[PDB]
């Protein structure tokens, strides 16, 4: 097969370019139907009947089986966007695929790919500059209502979209509750400290935001009390079992009288440790290790609560919230074995609550630090999982809005404004990078077009009206308030989205643009593919 | 006399090893699943999955704090056996061997700082466990090397290795030379095992013959063959007292020999496929041997 | 070779569009139709064949749906919501499935008429909020201290089951068990009937002989025959540690060099057993119950003090015994205390039923755990009786926690439907049509009751709707036996408010979840 003599296939030039564009288009088209408030969820049957109902683009692309390398590039692009921002996962994939498609259309006209790449880089830089200079709103002016509007906008298109009036309040309260400050006065919001527990049963409106922490654990023994009025929480990182000598220690008995004493000590050691821990005044004992029966009996007789096999991250969060100190050993700097009362966490209550035939621990009103947890109620497991994903997206969006106090109008306003501005700007940059920047601007219009199409409306007319509004805003200095005009998908007409409360964090748009440009450049950089035959 | 069975392998059993406490039997299988089940209660103490498949090398440290494994991946790794209950055993992987061919067999030394790897590249290599670098190679067999056994009782700093080179050669780490060589099997070499005294060693071959060599005379001592047995032996071992020559065979059965006489003392069977490994428990009370029949039954 | 190039892996199908929505709605409707004929007092039993070889004669919807394997994921969602309804409230499992099927069936009509599913979902959620409001409005309070009302509620809960024949006995058993299990500690009310209300099925006898014990029952016998099988007022000591001699945790080896060391070690093993037994005896108990084995020498030492021992009892049974007799399970007998000794069991009886020995700790005073003894024709009959008793106990717990009641027999459905229809007249947008569609789709319950009874559906529903259009007629429903319109103030069929709220919520939310769904993708591996 020719003189090259390689054990594999080879596609060169237009063939491989069209293949890559087709793969990117396929990945885009899989998730294109789940964009905007009029988007719809998707089932993903997992070859064994496992069902996953989701609208999140990252989840859809992660669950799918993808073989083409460019399709992979898009899938990991979505995953990166989800990891580093948390929202806009579908938008970034759609934008990247459209950028690649238009770039290849340019290349097929004998425009060199280097010129297209240079134009794309210039367009991305200028788009980011324009967004940061003209299309941002300072959230300090709008107060707390801006956070509520941002959360509601993020939760549209999700299974909790209609219930936004309630879910946004819950999300904002949780995020504000888990807020903590560090050195140099920077306020940071450590999301993933909001433990999210799923349990089917009652309606969505009956989901609870715990003013404390929620453990997916129960008491180790039925004999313990299941409620403590004033909790003295002690956190341990070691198991409470019958102590056994380690690998380097052996028990050899020559005088048989010592065997009974040795066997007694074998459990008296743990008994003494538990006696110290109880004598310091502790009421609730949480440990990451196991607890066998005799230790449970000690806790039962002491009238205390003991929980075993607590997750390490859960234990860390509880210790941080209640002011407790994690202990891996009961050893001090004096070489002795003591437990001090100064390392006891406190809380206003610990309850063995029951949630839909199953029980869980509620640690309410931990002192010295405020913590939050959310228990989601739904019809079944799949719906609860989708609720959890949507809730995580909302939490991430609120965290971004709080950390960076800039938001941008939603509903395709930014895309239309950028398209108009970049189309005007391309005329003063080179000769072929002109075409590259024009195609970048045209590709940015795929978002409002997809939004309008998903609502079964005239996409062309709506996008034309939006472009006319934004052109008038950019041309007439006195009409600069038209930049906020976006799309009203319920009525299919242009609407001032800033007044409507449709906001997104600026970081979402900026990072999506940068990542889409980089992925498009990477794919456009390929003009030849060699696929070696597998050796299996 | 089979007393228990061990059904914990998805594919055929390739090799196994014992422990000094007689409770930490480890093994390797075709799939790449390694289990360290207890010897008595037949319960998996702890298990790990090798990322590759076709692994027939597995050794157990005399101290018991680590295990080694390897196969067609051209790789030998050390898995420490520290307690560390809240840990995945794949994280503590330690890649050691840089081999250009499949690893036929690996073994520890009495001190858990060296491992000897016999591979299909025709060379046996010595690796320092701690530092992880190659100690010294052993140029030798012009073909694949299959078996590898360390001497007991100081090892004499010596070990023997055999393969399809038609000969078994004794080496010396203190000088890195083939001090002794024996070429009398007329077939492929499969297994080798030192006599308990350490001055002799038996070897199984594909000609269904078991041969005993005495290092104090440099000549074969006793032939162990029968016209009934036509399938080559795959494993061989000695009794603790040194009077029996437990040997594994591909005839689905196990042939028992007498070191002094070799007069067909007994025979046992039970496996539904080829026997791949056969090791004697350190206490000498009982023994065990796996097979390709997916089982690793134990005889007492 | 030149293998084909493709984006997604092979065997990765993908559907989209109107076909997906129609298929989902059809799957839900099929699931509903499977158990449609199992609703009401005149429901027909269904006979299921377990893959392991068992037979499940049942009428409960959840059991039927959990014994059925399906491939369409919408059917899987329906099975999951049935399980959710069964776990959350305990009954209403076949009502919620029918309701969800009907709402999806009426939503398909709007999907086919160029209406986006988001509008339908918004209308559904508004309708659900108004249903909750109306149901809370038409509810009535109930005195939980009145035994007659409790028995009547449980009866209305079990008139539709196979235990309707012995309804009186069933209601008494369920009420007594639920009231007995109810417990309060540290200011925390608790009704744990899944743990401390055990149902034991012994085939044979007559179902009229089945009764709830004032104590517990286990399938255990005395370890040694010499032990007494009848103690009047036993002091019970519970253990979860072996009364044997066992090896320690550390590796321990003895090195014997003198002659007497072997015999001395054996003698000290015996002495250790004797010391444990003496520590047990120091409290002067009458019966010792352990989760782990008791050695023969320990049995001898216990019989020396006239103590009955039970060898190996499960953890849950031991917990129930502790709750019933007021004991406290302890591990090390040397730490045994007087408070841990369980006094309060008024009798310990060990009698033979058939060819097995059963231990009775009945006659307890103020017990917090009960064993429901069921005797009947065979295993399947007793299993169905147990399921009906579970439904009754769940209903009793729901009423105890929520003392509100709503009329049954379809009266609540019609009342809520009429209220929703009247409220829809103010609505002017396009959302009013699906709103009214859900309102009248709520009417499937009385329609199914009338269909099962065998009467004419069209005229009965028309007359019932006409009656409900009047002012004070929220309690007018149908008879499931005579197929006539009656007043539940006279018929006496009432249901807990919590059950109806959960049913409506689950149905509407299942409809919303399946309406949100499009573009099914399948075939991908893990
Ligand atoms: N209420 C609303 N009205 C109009 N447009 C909206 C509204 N809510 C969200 N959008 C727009 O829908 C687009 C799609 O967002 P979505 O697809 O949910 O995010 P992701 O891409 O992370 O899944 C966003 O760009 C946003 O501007
Ligand atoms: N005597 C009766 N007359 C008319 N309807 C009744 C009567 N008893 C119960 N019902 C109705 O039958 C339904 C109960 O049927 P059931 O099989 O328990 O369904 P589910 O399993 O969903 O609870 C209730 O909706 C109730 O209104
Ligand atoms: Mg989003
Ligand atoms: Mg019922």
């Amino acid at each position: 097969e020719g003189p090259l003599s390689v054990f594999g296939d080879r596609s060169t030039g237009e063939t491989i370019r069209s293949q890559n564009v087709m793969a990117a288009a396929s990945i885009a088209n899989i998730v294109k139907s789940s964009l905007g408030p009029v988007g719809l969820d998707k089932m993903l049957v997992d070859d064994i009947g496992d069902v996953t109902i989701t609208n999140d683009g990252a989840t859809i692309l992660k669950l799918l089986e993808v073989e083409h390398p460019a399709a992979k590039v898009l899938c990991e692009l979505a995953d990166l966007q989800d990891k580093e921002v948390g929202d806009g996962t579908t938008s970034v994939v759609i934008i990247a695929a459209e950028l690649l498609k238009n770039a290849d259309e340019l290349v097929k006209q004998k425009i060199h790919p280097t010129s297209v790449i240079s134009g794309y880089r210039l367009a991305c830089k200028e788009a980011v500059r324009y967004i940061n200079e003209n299309l941002i709103v300072n959230t300090d002016e709008l107060g707390r209502d801006c956070l509520i509007n941002a959360a509601k906008t993020s939760m549209s298109s999700k299974i909790i979209g209609i219930n936004g009036d309630f879910f946004a309040n819950m999300v904002v309260d949780a995020v504000l509750a888990i807020k903590y400050t560090d050195i140099r006065g920077q306020p940071r919001y450590p999301v993933n400290s909001v433990n999210i527990l799923k349990a089917h049963g009652r309606s969505q409106m009956e989901s609870m935001l715990i003013s404390g922490y929620a453990l997916n654990c129960v008491v180790g023994s039925q004999g313990m009390p299941k409620r403590i009025v004033n909790a003295k929480i002690a956190c341990l990182d070691f198991s409470l079992q019958k102590t056994k000598m380690k690998l380097g220690v052996q028990v050899v008995i020559t005088d048989p009288e010592k065997l009974d004493q040795i066997r007694q000590r074998e459990s008296d050691i743990t008994k003494e440790r538990i006696q110290k821990i109880l004598a310091t005044g502790a009421n609730v004992i949480l440990t990451t290790g196991g607890i066998d029966d005799m230790c449970l009996k000690y806790f039962v007789e002491a009238g205390a609560m003991a929980v075993r096999r607590v997750l390490k991250r859960d234990l860390k969060r509880i210790a941080k919230a209640s002011g407790a100190t994690i202990l891996s050993t009961l050893a001090n700097l004096e070489g002795e074995e003591t437990f001090e009362a100064a390392m006891l966490g406190q809380a206003e209550e610990v309850v063995q609550e029951r949630i839909c035939d199953d029980e869980l621990i509620l640690i309410k009103n931990t002192k010295a630090r405020t913590s939050a947890s959310i228990i989601l109620r739904g019809a079944n497991d799949f719906m609860c999982d989708e609720m959890e994903r949507s809730l995580h997206d909302a939490l991430c969006v609120v965290k971004r809005v709080l950390e960076s106090k800039s938001v941008v109008p939603g509903g395709g306003a930014v895309e239309a404004a950028l398209s108009i501005y970049l189309e005007n700007y391309a005329t003063s940059m080179g000769s072929r990078e002109q075409l590259a920047i024009a195609e970048f601007a045209r590709s940015l219009l795929v978002i409002p077009n997809t939004l309008a199409v998903n609502a079964a409306q005239d996409s062309t007319d709506l996008v034309a009206k939006l472009r006319a509004f934004h052109n008038e805003a950019q041309v007439n200095p006195e009409r600069k308030n038209l930049k906020w005009i976006g799309l009203d998908l319920s009525n299919g007409k242009p609407r001032d989205n800033k007044q409507a409360g449709v906001f997104e964090p600026t970081i979402v748009k900026v990072k999506s643009l940068k990542f889409a440009t980089e992925a498009a450049i990477t794919i456009l950089r390929i003009d030849d593919l060699i696929k070696l035959h597998p050796e299996s | 006399k089979t007393r228990r069975t061990l059904k914990g392998h998805g594919n055929k059993v390739l090799c196994m090893d014992w422990c000094k406490d007689k409770r930490r039997i480890v093994s390797s299988s075709q799939d790449g699943k390694v289990i360290v089940w207890d010897s008595f209660t037949t319960n998996k103490e702890h298990a790990v999955t090798m990322p590759c498949t076709w692994v027939m090398a597995c050794a157990y440290a005399p101290s018991g704090c680590a295990i080694a494994c390897g196969g067609l991946d051209n790789k030998c790794s050390v898995y420490p056996l520290t307690f560390d209950k809240n840990e995945n055993m794949a994280a503590k992987k330690k890649s050691v061997a840089m081999h250009t061919n499949y690893l036929s067999a690996c073994s520890f030394t009495n001190s858990d700082m060296q491992i000897l790897t016999a591979s299909g590249d025709g060379t046996c290599a010595l690796w320092d466990v701690e530092s992880g670098q190659l100690l010294q190679s052993f140029h030798g067999h012009g073909a694949d090397v299959l078996c590898l056994d360390l001497a007991p009782s100081e090892t004499g700093n010596t070990f023997v290795s055999g393969g399809c080179d038609k000969k078994a050669m004794v080496w010396d780490m203190r000088s890195g030379q083939c001090v002794q060589a024996f070429e009398t099997h007329e077939s492929d070499i499969n297994s080798v095992r030192y006599y308990p005294s350490g001055d002799a060693f038996a070897s199984g071959s594909d000609d269904a013959t078991c041969r005993l060599y005495d290092l104090r005379a440099d000549r074969e001592v006793a032939i162990y063959s029968k016209e009934s047995i036509i399938f080559g032996a795959s494993s061989v071992d000695f009794s603790l007292s040194g009077r029996l020559l437990f040997a594994g065979y591909n005839d689905y059965t196990i042939n028992v020999w007498d070191v002094l006489k070799g007069s067909r003392v007994s025979i046992l069977f039970g496996h539904e496929n080829r026997v791949s490994t056969l090791r004697v428990s350190p206490d000498g009370t009982a023994f065990c041997s796996g097979s390709w029949d997916h089982t690793l039954r134990v005889w007492a | 070779g030149h293998r084909p190039v493709l984006v997604l892996s092979q065997n990765t199908k993908r559907e989209s569009g109107r076909k997906v929505q129609s298929g989902n709605i059809n799957a839900a409707k099929t699931i509903a139709d499977i158990i449609r004929t199992c609703l009401g007092p005149k429901s027909m039993m269904k006979m299921l064949l377990d893959p392991m070889g068992g037979i499940v004669m049942t009428n409960d919807g959840n059991a039927i749906l959990r014994e059925i394997q399906v491939q369409h994921p919408a059917a899987k969602s329906m099975i999951e919501i049935s399980r959710t309804q069964d776990e959350e409230v305990g009954d209403g499992t076949t009502s919620v499935i029918i309701l969800a099927g009907e709402m999806l069936s009426v939503a398909e009509h709007f999907l086919e008429q160029q209406m986006h599913p988001t509008v339908v979902i918004s209308a559904y959620r508004k309708a659900l909020d108004d249903m909750i409001s109306t149901l809370k409005k038409i509810s009535i309070p109930v005195d939980i201290s009145d035994s007659d009302m409790m028995l009547n509620i449980i009866n209305s809960s079990i008139t539709t089951k196979a235990i309707s024949r012995w309804s009186s006995l069933a209601c008494n058993i369920a009420l007594d068990a639920v009231k007995m299990v109810q417990f309060e500690e540290n200011g925390r009310k608790e009704i744990d009937i899944k743990k401390y209300a055990r149902v034991e099925k012994i085939p044979g006898g007559i179902i009229e002989d089945s009764c709830v014990l004032r104590g517990v029952m286990i399938n255990k016998d005395v370890t040694h025959p010499r032990m007494r099988r009848y103690i009047k007022n036993p002091r019970i000591v519970l253990l979860d540690s072996s009364l044997e001699y066992k090896k320690g945790e550390s590796q321990t080896d003895i090195e014997i060099t003198r002659e007497e060391d072997f015999t001395r070690i054996l003698q000290m093993e015996e002495e250790y057993i004797q010391q444990l037994c003496e520590d047990i005896i120091q409290l002067k108990p009458d019966v010792v119950i352990t989760e782990k084995g008791i050695s023969d020498l320990a049995q001898h030492y216990l019989m020396r003090a006239n103590i009955t021992a039970i060898r190996r009892v499960r953890k849950t049974d031991n917990n129930r015994i502790a709750r019933a007799c007021g004991a406290r399970i302890v591990s090390r007998p040397e730490e045994l205390r007087e408070d841990d000794v369980g006094t309060g069991a008024g009798l310990l009886e060990i009698k033979k039923i058939g060819d097995e020995y059963f231990t009775f700790i009945t006659d307890c005073k103020d017990p917090k755990a009960c064993t429901i003894l069921l005797r009947g024709a065979s295993k399947e009959i007793l299993s169905e009786v147990e399921r009906n008793l579970q439904d009754a106990m769940q209903v009793c717990r729901n009423v105890l926690l929520d003392p509100q009641l709503v009329p049954g027999g379809g009266a609540s459905e019609m009342a809520v439907a009429h209220a929703l229809t009247e409220k829809s007249k103010a609505m002017t947008g396009v959302e009013q049509w699906p709103y009214r569609a859900v309102a009248q789709a709520l009417e499937v319950i009385p329609r199914t009751l009338i269909q099962n009874c065998g009467a004419s559906t069209i005229r009965l529903l028309t007359s019932l709707r006409a009656k409900h259009t009047q002012e004070n007629c929220e309690t007018w429903g149908v008879n499931g036996e005579t197929g006539t319109l009656v007043d539940m103030k006279e018929l006496g069929i009432w249901e807990p408010l919590a059950v109806k709220l959960q049913t409506y919520k689950t149905a509407v939310e299942t409809a919303v979840l399946l309406l949100r769904i499009d573009d099914i993708v399948s075939g991908h591996k893990k």
